[PDB]
């Protein structure tokens, strides 16, 4: 399981996307952040 | 249950168990000492658009009443992501 | 060629196995839909019409494209410079809010632009004006 | 409705059976409290969700603060804060 | 009212009640709810 609870302001005329490249214990050995994409996560809300 | 001594328990409860996850439904009418599984089976009805409800009903003292009790759900699983989920415990102690 | 024992040409001989066929579209699965609205879903019907299917309780594995939904967090400001912010693209399950902090653009929730489509949904941790939504938090449990 | 429900409790010392009269008493759980939970039974391990009214198996809360690759990070690490790549500019000057 | 809602949903949920289950089930109508109105019986020459 996972959470994003990072903290920042995005002022107006700004933006802050949050992403991971998740290598898993559910994944093979060679699977690395090259093969992974920026997979996004929501702040102040729980994730699986 | 010295307020209403019970020969019977309806261990009605509600769980969405993912694949292979479990709850063991139990009593210890001896107040949490010997964890007896409910020996009369739950009516494992679908509760709603997800959960199963599990209506045990059982003469947990076979011979007059228990005046006291403990009851339980042994949440258990094969992996940390098949997670058993539980709500709406509905345990009438009963005298029937 | 490893040189053990072998059949004849005209001994009654054969081979047998479960084989992982590449199951074929329409031939080995049609697709059909079941559940709708807040429950709309698709089904690889291992063709009840046509199927060279597996044995019952022996594997199927499917590749497909499908539409992400998008959870477009929308917000409004001191003269309608709306942060119409297009959402995190994921399936509707956890199609997720970009949690914008432009200090003019107020938290209205999300126009969740629908998968294969355009529209809106709002099931969220997101909070609108000073929690006065409390009024309906109360009135809901009353109405239950 | 609360004082009509209070009036129902003012029937219910007297109500005629309500049941035929069979009810002993109910133990029940909605997974937003510690009071019916025997967390003192040390085998207990659920995570009630306190307006959500459901639980699952207890969790190992592995908190992490991410760490920064400062070159590939084009963002200027503004002290404790982190900010886009920038140059300065002299936005204001008084030269008298 | 939510303590009382948990008592009703879970402890009436647990019954040992009524004359056990003589009464099977209930329907109710204030003349108010779209889901209990049968306008699909367009026989519904009535207004709420």
């Amino acid at each position: 399981r996972i959470v994003l609870m990072s903290t920042y302001l995005t002022p107006e005329r700004t933006g802050c996307t949050w992403e991971m490249k998740l290598i898993l214990d559910d994944m093979a050995s060679s699977t690395t952040f090259d093969q992974l994409k920026w997979e996004p996560i929501g702040n102040y809300q729980d994730l699986d | 249950m010295t307020e209403a001594p019970y020969n019977t328990v309806r261990f009605s409860y509600e769980a969405f168990l993912p694949k292979g996850t479990k709850v063991v439904p139990k009593y210890s009418a001896d107040d949490g000492k010997t964890w007896k599984t409910f020996t009369k089976s739950p009516t494992t009805t679908r509760a709603n658009n997800e959960f199963t409800r599990y209506v045990i009903d059982e003469k947990v003292k076979s011979s007059g009443t228990n005046t006291k009790l403990q009851v339980r759900l042994d949440l258990s699983t094969e992996n940390s992501f098949l997670r058993p989920r539980v709500r709406r415990l509905m345990v009438t102690t009963r005298d029937e | 060629s490893p040189q053990g024992q072998e059949p004849s040409g005209g001994t009654s001989y054969y081979v047998s196995y479960k084989y992982n066929k590449r199951m074929e579209a329409g031939k080995d699965y049609e697709v059909t839909t079941q559940g709708e609205g807040l429950s709309k879903k698709w089904y690889i019907n291992f063709t009840p019409s046509n199927g060279a299917k597996p044995i019952d309780q022996t594997v199927v594995l499917v590749d497909y494209t499908y539409y992400l939904a998008r959870k477009d967090s929308v917000f409004i400001n001191k003269y309608g410079d709306i942060a119409i912010l297009p959402g995190e693209p994921n399936i509707m399950r956890l199609v997720t809010p970009p949690l914008n902090t432009d200090p003019e653009n107020l938290q209205l929730g999300t126009v969740t632009v629908l998968p294969d489509s355009d529209e809106a949904v709002c099931i969220s941790f997101a909070i609108t004006r000073l929690s006065m939504e409390d009024l309906q938090k109360v009135k809901t449990r009353v109405d239950n | 409705l609360e004082y009509n429900q209070a009036v129902n409790a003012l029937d219910d010392g007297a109500m005629e059976g309500q049941n035929p009269l069979t009810l002993r008493s109910v133990f029940s759980e909605g997974f937003i409290s510690l009071d019916k939970a025997d967390i003192t039974h040390p085998d207990f391990g659920i995570v009630f969700s306190f307006e959500d009214a459901e639980a699952t198996l207890a969790y190992t809360e592995a908190v992490n603060q991410p760490k920064i690759i400062p070159g590939d990070t084009t963002a200027h690490i503004w002290g404790r804060l982190i900010s886009a790549p920038f140059t300065e500019e002299r936005t204001i000057y008084q030269g008298q």
